[PDB]
């Protein structure tokens, strides 16, 4: 059913990004977005114009595999999710803004956070469990210290998608499994064109 | 109940920083300027990460003796630079005269003074993790600085002794805002998140799964 | 103008009281509705977190299910160490000293839609030895869990006071048709009950 | 009689308290009405004082006019330099740290009364760039300004917290009769707006 | 709103003057005479001049120590000589003793002294700005002066140790009249209006009129 | 229309001064009074045996000037007008009381009281723009810290008419334009004859 | 990407086994 994140409704058309295969190897991705929706759309030119906006948004992973397809993947909303560089010192341009077609975990195990999977839970969360059912949906309300704030510089929320249970079939199924996304502004404002 | 709560989890004491005047040898300054800082401790780092959003009022004292504990009557001035006024150059310098920026007047006799400072952020709320540019400054949002205290003992030229200060902050009427797991890896540098390429696994391990 | 002092005087005890501001007539910023206010840390206990049962990476976090044997067992006590390490129950209960109450703990099967199967969940009393054999684990409390009609499944350790078992018993066998796979997968969630309680204070040895 | 004394004790904070007069039955002399009292620092602000956007004296406070150039332009922030730092806004503004709130403009065409043109207003938001040419200016905002019709016309810059450009575009032609003074002068005169607000406390760096 | 207002605007306390009794030295005299002005400082001279007219209560108090900050118990005389009455002489002068000048005895181990002063001038307010003669004199109306603090250590013979003061004034009940603009020009003399004559411009240069 | 200083009415004959010309070059002038009628007129009298008087006034600024001239002034009444005296020390006598005939700013740009006189606009004004109006009229309360005071001694405000933006003309047109003055006494009183 | 922006339906096969486009208004052209 719905997940309607922190209780709150955004209150004050359907974007399809591209295709993800997930593979038997893949250790997962992650959007982090106001920023999906900047360089495609009508949405998108708005984010340029504007000096200021404030949106919610409303989000939706589908998953199509068959009855003997079996894994499972923890799907989360984390506010303000911030990325660590490795040692052996900052994170590159392409790990920050992801963009459209999104980024692969480095470390899955720590969300490349620093902080621990286990306890991802706390978050905005489903469950796609692919015996038990196909799809994920959350509503995410505008979660900020301030009423407004830049599309470009700032990001309110990432999403993340890990595949906690590895992707198990027998000889001769589809090797990938598709993973599809798709995103519906909800009350987006915009002011200081 | 009443005991695990976020008003009485952030609540007592606890020793923010150490500082020391010491203008008795090749040093002979005779001031220190600390910036006001919550994390500079790893366990009260770790803490204050529990929330993403917090706004609170601040509680300062010092503790102040020389080297021997011995706590002669001394006269030592402790001034507070607001976020965006300029800082002491020297111990004459004449930003210690400024008028907007409070100062106490305690001698080392005394009991520790104490102050209050005000929630001093722009923003709603303090957010210690900060996602984006503000303008290396990825994640940085200046709108966290608390400003500055600024000490010196009152004299004419060099005073010969060492001053040793402990600072005592407490959190009050504490509010938080959206949920946070707690690190499992260590932290590194002060400011960012960047943890060490070798993953260390937050339960320990044991033989077998049988037992 | 009567006054005199007692003993209490004039130390510093770390402790409450007031304090004069340091700019009067400041103005902070007024405050905004902003979401996800919690005001406890009781209710961050009561929300399951996995809890890793496997001593390697994300894979410690899952007990393997493979085509009368003991799958696997762990501890019921969220502060020493071990799986519940990992929880978040467990982490808050190493700030404080001593905690009493109750626990849950959840399964998922992560297999596929064509496998049937059945396990045996059974959690013994502090005292007792844990069952050397499914028959004796059986007289005990559990619970029978069949795959093929129930993907997850909830046991509800009962007051525990600051420690219990729980063992996973094979029972039937992992039964699948052709075409499918054999090795299926198991996640544990454990969480805080609504009476659970913390008390005291201390200082984490995780930092 | 049973009190004791905490960590606050003894200091001089430089902040408010109450002392003892030193002349007792000392009577002042009384207090007698005189107009132009002033209590609050926000409606020095609101009164329009000329800004200086000519960098010579006097003449610098002067923009001329001759026979789609761009003639002058300013930024609209009254704290840092340049043209706001001779208005009273800009010099009571270096007092404070923060300021927010809204602006406002006016321009007085000083030229003959036989004199007549047009002009170009136009302003810009705080993260665009200035506009290059007259009709990129025009897309935005802008008023239109007719000298012969109306001798003085307003601007009002909206909300802007602690920066915009106000760009003056020659449109057509500065068309004077025989015997007519061919160059001519604007003067612009900046000022807060009512909901204008001022924040914390600073040293002015003026002297 | 209330944060710049007239009252708050003139606050808190600031550093109106610094003097010294200095007997040790070749200078055996062992007291000092401060006449009492606000203006001493040119920031705190620009803030007043924003009105011509003013009319408030002050708040002095004495911060006094050693040269090396060390304030042993020694006992001082703070005294107050209104206007029109005569100043001391020397330590010994029997211009102490009256009594119509409030004085207060102060330890240096104590707590900084502190007294109010009441408006004392005949006219209804002070007037930073006179035009006109009262009877060099143009532009001076005796009326503003506050009187003078007399301040000597009580000993009868040439203690051989110099004393240090600050003085904090803080100015309250304070009301204000007709406005007017904030000084260019940098200032010379103390009491005129007197300006360089060499110009310096309100606002900084720039390359053109464009940019 | 009419100016009133301070929104108070002065309550408790015209007297016309010689003209001023107006030239292209001229800096600007302040007749700084109570005193430009201390030697003229039934009130010169007045002020010189009466030990002490309390006044307000009414004062009128018109300018002749063809539609062919362009400029503007700005008229300025400054009460505790001071002068000061430009270093390479005191103002001499006949800059500190003008008279009747009054006195010609050496800076109009300080209005030689160090001030700035982009900021003298908070006190009260009037502009001649010769394009929209020839005259300019400012009704004075007095203002002063004590009930009555000295006509010899002390000058209440001065009166200031600067020529901000300076007169242009063209060739054939009158090089000069008038500028007179007219001060009425309103509420005027004394005592101590 | 270009496609998407315009007018279109988003088809499951498994879901659903059959789905209707209607073209608008024409007069006597489209690419579907």
């Amino acid at each position: 059913n719905i997940v309607l994140s922190y209780g709150e409704w955004p209150e004050y058309r359907f974007y399809t990004l591209s295709t993800k295969s997930w593979k038997t190897e893949s250790t997962g991705w992650y959007w982090k977005f106001p920023d999906v929706l900047n360089d495609t759309g009508v949405f998108g030119q708005n984010a340029q114009f504007h000096y200021l906006y404030r949106s919610g948004f409303c989000m939706h992973v589908q998953c199509n595999a068959s009855k003997f397809h079996q894994g499972a993947l923890l799907v989360a909303a984390i506010p303000e999710f911030v990325i660590a560089a490795s040692s052996p010192l900052y994170p590159d341009f392409a790990h920050t803004n992801p963009g459209k077609d999104g980024q692969e975990f480095r470390d899955p195990y720590v969300l490349d956070a620093g902080i621990p999977l286990s306890q991802a839970l706390v978050f905005p969360h489903q469950w796609i469990n692919l015996r038990t059912n196909n799809c994920a949906t959350i509503i995410m309300p505008y979660v900020n210290a301030l009423p407004f704030d830049s599309a470009l510089n700032h990001s309110n929320f990432g999403l993340v998608v890990i595949p906690i249970s590895p992707l198990k079939y027998c000889n001769g199924a589809t090797t990938e499994v598709p993973v599809t996304l798709t995103i519906a502004p909800l009350n987006s404002e915009f002011s200081g064109l | 109940v009443n005991e695990a709560s976020v008003e009485h989890f952030y609540s007592r004491a606890g020793l923010v920083g150490v500082v020391e005047v010491k203008d008795s040898g090749t040093s002979l300054d005779g001031y220190t300027v600390w910036p006001i800082d919550v994390m500079g401790f790893v366990q009260q780092r770790r803490k204050l990460e529990l929330s993403t959003y917090m706004r609170f009022d601040a509680e300062f004292t010092f503790v102040s003796n020389l080297s021997n504990s011995t706590t002669p009557g001394m006269l030592l001035q402790y001034m507070y630079v607001p976020p965006g006024a300029p800082k002491p150059d020297g111990r004459k310098s004449y930003q210690w005269q400024t008028a907007t920026n409070p100062s106490v007047f305690a001698k080392l006799s005394d009991p520790p003074p104490q102050v209050s400072v005000p929630f001093m952020s722009p923003a709603t709320a303090y957010q210690w993790f900060y996602d984006g540019y503000p303008t290396l400054q990825y994640g940085q949002c200046p709108n966290n600085m608390m400003g500055h205290f600024a000490i010196r003992t009152v004299s004419e030229s060099t005073t010969g002794k060492n001053v040793h200060v402990r600072v005592y902050m407490r959190i009050k009427h504490v509010r938080a805002w959206v949920p946070r797991p707690l690190r499992s890896q260590a932290y590194m540098v002060k400011n960012y998140p960047t943890y060490s390429q070798t993953i260390t696994n937050t339960a320990t391990d044991r033989a077998s799964i049988t037992t | 103008p009567t006054e005199l002092k007692p003993g209490t005087n004039q130390f510093l005890t770390t402790d409450d009281g007031t304090s004069p501001p340091i700019l009067p007539g400041f103005e902070p910023t007024p405050l905004i509705h902003i979401p996800g206010e919690f005001t406890s840390l009781l209710d961050l206990c009561q929300i399951e977190t996995i809890l890793e049962v496997n001593n390697i990476g994300v894979s410690r976090l899952l007990i393997p299910v493979r085509a009368d044997q003991l799958c696997a067992s762990f501890q019921v006590d969220p502060g020493r160490n071990g799986p519940w390490q990992s929880t978040m129950v467990g982490q808050i209960c190493r700030y404080y000293t001593q905690w009493s109450g109750s626990l849950k703990v959840t399964f998922m099967f992560t297999g596929s839609f064509m496998a049937t199967g059945k396990m045996l969940i059974a959690y013994t009393p502090p005292g007792s030895a844990q069952p050397a054999t499914r028959e004796a684990a059986m007289l005990g409390t559990h619970i029978v869990w069949d795959f093929g009609l129930q993907s997850s499944v909830t046991l509800v350790i009962p007051w525990i006071s600051n420690t219990g078992i729980v063992t996973i018993w094979y029972q039937t066998n992992f039964v699948v048709p052709p075409d499918t796979p054999t090795e299926a997968n198991i996640i544990a969630l454990g969480a805080a009950q609504k009476n659970f309680t913390l008390k005291l204070c201390k200082d984490t040895d995780e930092i």
